[PDB]
RNA sequence: GCUCAUUAAAUCAGUUAUCGUUUAUUUGAUAGUCAUGGUAUAACUGUGGUAAUUCUAGAGCUAAAAUCUCGACCCUUUGGAAGAGAUGUAUUUAUUAGAUCAAUGUCUUCGGACUCUUUGAUGAAUAACUUUUCGAAUCGCAUGGCCUUGUGCUGGCGAUGGUUCAUUCAAAUUUCUGCCCUAUCAACUUUCGAUGGUAGGAUAGUGGCCUACCAUGGUUUCAACGGGUAACGGGGAAUAAGGGUUCGAUUCCGGAGAGGGAGCCUGAGAAACGG
């Protein structure tokens, strides 16, 4: 016949952030029983005020920058076509949705919770003998 | 920017293009990505230039001073500082991997012959994948075999004929870059020979005969594969 | 008749007949070695190298000069309907004067550094 | 000049006449020099930057090989006899590959006498050639491309190939 | 680099194939065949013309070599040798090269015989030519060696060329599989060759690419061919949005043009509008 034999980056690309739904992991953090590395109090808040406190996504993505800056000893900056969205549309996602540093933008979503889990999604017990071994 | 460089999308717009050289450009990893970007030895692009002009780095027994110098699969990259020797080896997930080796292992490399003919005045010659053509080889050395290279001279100290049931690395295709030591060799239309591969978990995988690189016998590989 | 053209036909010789093997388990026939046709385009005894697609099919029309037509039937799979479609691909190929070809004649060819404007394949095996 | 763009002529099924692009440089073609027999002029062409080709336009001498003894002797050229592709070339005395000519028999004659000790049919060769040694005009063929190498190199007629062409010349 | 005019097996996407080709640069291989020839540009010196120019005029200057095999021999140790001969580079066409053995198999009369089977192991330059190409009037460190002692004779490591080959950056064709609507398009093509053969030409090269001559074929209800496409629609081309429900940006369109036609020249590359 014919076969492509083509290498793919997208199949090796991580898709963890696509199905990652935030309210599902908030159950995880209570049921993990590991500690979770909360920062200090005044180390959170943004500009003496105006910018709402910190998202826990925000102390993650800013941590990703500091982990990147300490490796390469250099800084990244005001590069404009990315900044005009990702500072406008992101800091308005704060004031529209975050309240006291905790996100309430989850709850107005049409992204439904089922489509991540979906009765384990793939590798599903579609036959009868598959159902006996999950009982095993 | 390609997949196997492990660059971030951050830190600057343009990707550092490779120079023409021994390896294929899509197979190549330039030395600018090798020093300041993955091994984190330098910070700026100019700092790569100061390392090369002072001749700290030597690749495969040559001085090799070029910023975008193409380094490829199975390349002994010897750094005179630290007395440490580096050998590039591809990683299963889609990327390259810098690897520590010894001084004796920095002496030899392996090389896939791509084409063998009869040169002028009745001289046999084989042409490796790194473009190292060598006069007077063994006539046992034929197409797709590996060649152990001395690197003090251009001489051939060991040779391994392609036979089914020997530990094979893949260079190309979808299932590029695993162990799996052979199932057999398939014939097909247009060539397109699919040298089948069954891994440590004994699962069939299919790439082209062009992608086949024999890295050892069933059991022993000739080089120190990175264990992890 | 061998010498029927306007020029004298001969092999370039790159027995009074020079042979070679096209390879890949395609054997030199009796008509190649002890024959009378010159045929510089023939896989054996000629000036072409079989590299590329070695394909098979059914010869459907033979009324040309020194060349024939292979019909290459197969089934397509449409993923949307989840049905099949019957298909074919009429491919003209050069035939050599060693293979007895009429309508029928299960055939095998090889890619031969394209000969003439559609011909990429030259007849190497007829069953 | 001449363009080799395969688009304009029809398809196998009859689709035709797109004119997707205009004529460009890599699909080029240049022109035949219908070379004649005269005082040798050498032409100059620059081809793909580094390489060159030799158009031939007037040719006096060329190198022909005697096939029986395997020796090669440079030949003065007189006239064109036969060519299969077009007989307009012969009546204009034009040299191409596989062209029958007439040559001087005396350079092959001088080799035959003082090296061996015999004359030429007044050490045995064919009968149809030995009668042509007294004529002073031997028949020879071209096996080079004067449009490319510029030389008039070829081969003299012997064997059954001699009998094929002399049948055409009667 | 900008601007004007819309392409349906074409583009594109991958895939080959380059033993069908060309390649500056990249890299890897690779050549035993006069302490200095002869020319040459100017600048300049001064005179002028011209409405004018990055316009112009005339004058005087600066044979020998070495290696391959043969070895008479002599001498037992590191072994060493007389003389017997034999070898241009590129380019162009023609010619030339590119059955066996060992035993462990086997038999035997125990001396050896046998390759049936096995095990291994060997095989598969001539003659000419060329608007004669190269064979270094190249550079840096080491400054040594012999005697007729002249600043003689000889001598190490590189570097750069340079021929050819390979490599890569390419480019050119090419293989194959994958596009939207349509029977109110059933025949289409040979009505710029359509299908092919052969020969020549042209080209970097394949080739109906072009042209002779020769055969009547090609694709098709499995939909050819034709038509519609507002083909700002489409390409996982590519990351993307850690709940805005499927959002983004990036890249790719396709073609033509530089007042209009047409012809040309350099260059690895342009049929280049900063000729």
């Amino acid at each position: 016949t014919h076969f492509e034999d083509r290498f793919d980056a997208r199949e090796h690309k991580d898709r963890s952030n696509k199905s990652r739904m935030q309210a599902m992991e908030e159950y995880i953090r209570e049921s993990s029983d590991q500690p979770d590395w909360s920062a200090s109090i005044g180390a959170d808040i943004v500009n003496h005020g105006r910018g709402g406190i910190k998202s826990l996504r925000d102390t993650e993505k800013e941590r990703r920058v500091t982990s990147f800056e300490e490796d390469n000893f250099t800084r990244l900056n005001i590069t404009n076509k990315a900044e005009k969205r990702k500072q406008k549309q992101r800091e308005r996602n704060a004031r529209m949705n975050v309240i006291g540093g905790e996100d309430f933008g989850i709850f107005s979503s049409k992204r439904k919770l089922e489509d991540s889990t979906s009765r384990r999604g793939a590798k599903k017990t579609r036959s009868a003998w598959d159902r006996a071994q999950r009982r095993l | 920017a390609p997949h196997h460089w492990l660059l971030d999308k951050l830190s600057g717009c343009y990707a550092p293009r490779p120079s023409a050289g021994p390896h294929k450009l899509r197979e190549s990893l330039p030395l600018i990505v090798f020093l300041r970007n993955r091994l984190k030895y330098a910070l700026n692009g100019r700092e790569v230039k100061a390392i090369l002009m002072q001749r700290h780095v030597k690749v495969d027994g040559k001085v090799r001073t070029d910023t975008t110098y193409p380094a490829g699969f199975m390349d002994v990259i010897t750094l005179d500082a630290t007395n440490e020797n580096f050998r590039l080896v591809y990683d299963v997930k889609g990327r390259f991997a810098v690897h520590r080796i010894t001084d004796e292992e920095a002496s030899y490399k392996l090389g896939k012959v791509k084409k063998v003919q009869l040169g002028k005045k009745g001289v046999p010659y084989v042409v490796t994948h790194d473009g190292r053509t060598i006069r007077y080889p063994d006539p046992n050395i034929k197409v797709n075999d590996t060649v152990k290279i001395d690197l003090a001279s251009g001489k051939i100290t060991d040779f391994i004929k392609f036979d089914a049931g020997k530990l094979v690395y893949v260079t190309g295709g979808r299932n590029l870059g695993r162990i799996g030591t052979i199932v057999h060799k398939e014939r097909h239309d247009g060539g397109f020979d699919l040298v089948h591969i069954k891994d440590s978990l004994d699962n069939t995988f299919v790439t082209r005969l062009n992608n086949v690189f024999v890295i050892g016998e069933q059991g022993k590989p000739y080089i120190s594969l990175p264990k992890g | 008749t061998v010498q029927s053209e306007r020029a004298f036909q001969k092999q370039p010789h790159i027995t009074k007949r020079w042979y070679k093997n096209a390879g890949l388990g395609f054997k030199t026939p009796k008509t190649a070695i002890e024959g009378s046709y010159i045929d510089k385009k023939c896989p054996f005894t000629g000036l072409v190298s079989i590299r590329g697609k070695i394909l098979t099919g059914t010869v459907v029309s033979t009324k040309m000069h020194r060349t024939i037509v292979i019909r290459r039937a197969y089934l397509h799979y449409i993923p949307k309907y989840n049905r099949y479609e019957k298909r074919h691909k009429n491919v003209p190929v050069h035939v050599s004067p060693a293979f007895r070809v009429q309508v029928g004649d299960i055939v095998t060819v090889g890619q031969c550094r394209p000969i003439s404007k559609t011909v990429r394949f030259n007849v190497v095996k007829v069953s | 000049g001449i363009s080799r763009d395969s688009r304009h002529k029809r398809s196998a099924t009859g689709a035709k006449r797109a004119q997707f692009r205009k004529k460009r440089k890599f699909e080029l073609g240049r022109q035949p020099a219908n070379t004649k027999i005269g005082a040798k002029r050498i032409h100059s062409v620059r081809t793909r930057g580094g390489n060159k080709k030799y158009r031939a336009l007037r040719i006096e001498t060329g190198n022909f090989s005697w096939a029986s003894e395997g020796i090669s002797k440079k030949t003065r050229i007189a006239g064109v006899v036969y060519h299969p592709s077009n007989n307009e070339l012969v009546r204009t005395n034009t040299l191409t590959k596989a062209a029958i000519v007439q040559i001087d028999a005396t350079p092959f004659r001088q080799w035959f006498e003082a090296h061996y000790g015999q004359t030429l049919g007044k050490a045995k060769i064919e009968s149809s050639v030995e009668s042509q040694f007294s004529a002073g005009r031997l028949y020879a063929c071209i096996s080079s491309r004067p449009g490319q190498s510029g030389r008039c190199d070829g081969y003299i007629l012997e064997g059954e190939e001699l009998a094929f062409y002399l049948r055409r010349l009667t």
